[PDB]
């Protein structure tokens, strides 16, 4: 009745992973959706940027309240307050009032009252760092 | 491999060849196509029906006839309409909406 | 008047349109309700468009 | 003699490698033998002492 | 980075630093005293079970699998597929139905794939035919999908391989027709949908059995058998790395149901 056996290839395929690896080279950029590599050096900016562990430019939104709608850039690092004011100085053309914004200096992050989402992912992707 | 008391070879008999998969009116051509949204958007598909050698003699002149105001000043007969933009939903009724004018210009 | 616009204007004649407004388009909601199918197809464009990805 | 003891993971290029002296028990007046590196996330990240307290706490 | 420096400008940060971080707990008001508290708190759905639920995967988001490498186009894309990466998950319990392709924006999206879900659009058939993908819908059983979607666990259970029961009398009809692309139809009706579809695509249907892949796209998964590569009624001897199978005859015979 039992057999020993020896194709456990099979099983290999079978066996799901953890440990996500970086993307493979999609050849055009933006990718297909759109996904992007960070360029490559990094720019000669004191504000530094870091991607996700899934590999993407770290902008998030932020809901409370009700109505608080706002967002935030997570793992800042460097001199924040340099990407604070061109934050506030994109957002000058955006909404035309001061951008209300705080750092979270032990946290290393930035975040921006309001949702401007996108656009400051577009942001990100131009400063390419 | 395994074969299901179920299986495929007797769940469909007849037919045991691969090419059955998928083997195999409007041209593609000659007509050009065009979305971009406009939130709002019209999606159109364009053909010079004077070089519509698709359609019949008769049929084209009754696509000139009826379809005048499709007519565009440089005899191109163009469509365009309204329900969301990508590819299967977007472009084909507008291949269809040609295809269905053809139809009621032959009867 | 073309004639006159190519030749003696020296410019390229301009053609006009007459166009109406468009519809206004009813508000969009969650569910169409008891209403039929033509609901869900009111404020985009057109005839072929599709899923997800390829 | 000398020894260099990188970091196997590659390390990202937004920072430099974290390097410091490698030191050993064995000389009773001799150390300073060597010296290697390891990544910014071993030694290197942000200082950070709220999440300590967390540790602290999730600890005791 | 001034950070590191700054904090060596102090002493050794020991025990005795470890603060709670400013905003940690609001105080732990006992209620009284004279200023909180002086009285202390008191003063002077028919069928919503029976509703089958399949997850709806973004093929968009399969775009983004493809491109972010969570799932490579190499080999077919199955529920295996589906689950192990991590790209969207898949909740056996509450009465699930399964994998179910979505209906948004096939725009820009540049693969070959054969996709296996429950259910999908004609959009979504006509998107995958477009670059010239492979689409088929079987059933997914309870017992079965929950076994097939989280592989890692009854590859250890110890019971031996289950294989997958037919779809319910509501779900037969469904998988019946081959103008779903299904697993369950005549497979020469397939081809006059193909073709039916790329009219209505305006889709030039290529003859995807001259492309390389064509063999891993003729890899079309039977019925029954949820692990693609593997034996019905099988146990994988995970730490011997062997395949235990039966070879009684009647255990043969329940077993090539
Ligand atoms: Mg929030």
């Amino acid at each position: 009745f039992v057999e020993s056996v020896d194709e456990y290839q099979f099983v290999e395929r079978l066996l799901p992973a953890t440990r996500i690896p970086d993307p493979p080279k999609h050849e055009h950029y933006p990718t297909p959706s759109g996904w992007q590599p960070p360029r490559d050096p990094p720019p000669n900016l004191p504000y530094f940027v870091r991607r996700s562990r899934m590999h993407n430019i770290p902008v998030y939104k932020d809901i409370t309240h009700g109505n608080r709608q706002m967002t935030v850039i997570r793992k800042v690092e460097g001199d924040i307050w340099a990407l604070q004011k061109d934050v506030e100085d994109f957002l000058s053309p955006l909404l035309g009032k001061t951008p209300v914004t705080q750092v979270n200096e032990v946290t290393g992050t930035l975040r921006i009252k309001g949702y401007f989402d996108q656009e400051l992912k577009a942001w990100l992707l131009e400063k390419g760092f | 491999e395994f074969k299901s008391i179920y299986s495929l070879d007797k769940l469909y008999p007849e037919s045991q060849g691969s090419d059955t998969a998928w083997r195999v009116d409007i041209p593609l051509d000659r007509l050009t196509i065009s979305y971009c949204r406009s939130v709002n958007s019209k999606a159109e598909v364009r053909f010079h029906l004077a070089t519509a050698e698709w359609i019949a003699e008769p049929v084209r002149q009754k696509i000139a006839i009826t379809h005048k105001n499709k007519i565009n000043r440089l005899g191109e007969l163009i469509l365009t309409s309204e329900s969301s933009r990508y590819q299967f939903r977007n472009l084909a009724d507008c291949l269809q909406k040609i295809r269905d004018m053809i139809t009621e210009a032959s009867q | 008047v073309t004639y006159i616009f190519h030749q003696l204007l020296d410019m390229r004649e301009p053609v006009f349109e007459f166009v109406r407004p468009p519809p206004y388009h009813p508000k969009q909601k969650r569910f169409p309700h008891r209403q039929p199918l033509r609901y869900l197809d009111r404020y985009r464009d057109s005839h072929e468009p599709t899923y997800g990805i390829y | 003699e000398p020894v260099l003891r990188k970091v196997e993971l590659p390390v990202p290029t937004h920072r430099r490698p974290v390097q410091a002296w490698v030191e050993s028990l064995r000389g009773f007046e001799q150390e300073r033998v060597g010296l290697a590196d390891l990544h910014p996330d071993v030694f290197a990240t942000a200082p950070r002492l709220d999440i300590l307290h967390q540790v602290a706490m999730w600890q005791k | 980075a001034r950070a590191l420096d700054l904090l060596r400008g102090l002493p050794r940060v020991s025990l005795a630093n470890l603060k709670p971080n400013p905003g940690s707990k609001k105080p732990e008001r006992r209620p009284r005293g004279r200023r909180r508290g002086r009285k202390c708190g008191r003063g002077h759905n028919e069928g919503h079970s029976f509703r089958r639920q399949y997850k709806p995967l973004s093929l968009n988001r399969l775009q983004y699998l493809i491109d972010l490498g969570r799932v490579d186009p190499s080999q077919p894309i199955d529920l295996t597929q589906l689950v192990n990466g991590r790209g969207v998950t898949i909740q056996p319990l509450k009465r699930d139905y399964g994998v179910q392709l979505v209906e948004e924006g096939a725009d820009t999206f540049t693969a070959k794939v054969n996709i296996e879900v429950q259910l999908a659009s004609e959009l979504a058939i006509a998107a995958i035919e477009k670059n010239g993908g492979v689409v088929t819908t079987a059933f997914y059983d309870p017992r079965s999908l929950d076994i097939v979607c989280k592989p890692v666990p009854f590859f250890l259970r110890g019971q031996p391989i289950p294989k997958r029961m037919l779809p319910p009398e509501e779900l037969v009809p469904y998988y019946t027709d081959a103008k779903n692309r299904g697993y369950l139809a005549d497979p020469a009706k397939f081809p006059e949908a193909r073709l039916e579809l790329a009219r209505k695509y305006g889709y030039i249907l290529p003859d995807i059995t001259k492309d390389e892949l064509f063999k891993m796209l003729c890899t079309r998964k039977d019925p029954r058998q949820i692990f693609f590569g593997l034996a019905p009624g099988w146990v994988v001897n995970m730490a011997d790395k062997k395949i235990l199978k039966p070879t009684d005859e009647n255990l043969l015979k329940y077993y090539t149901s």
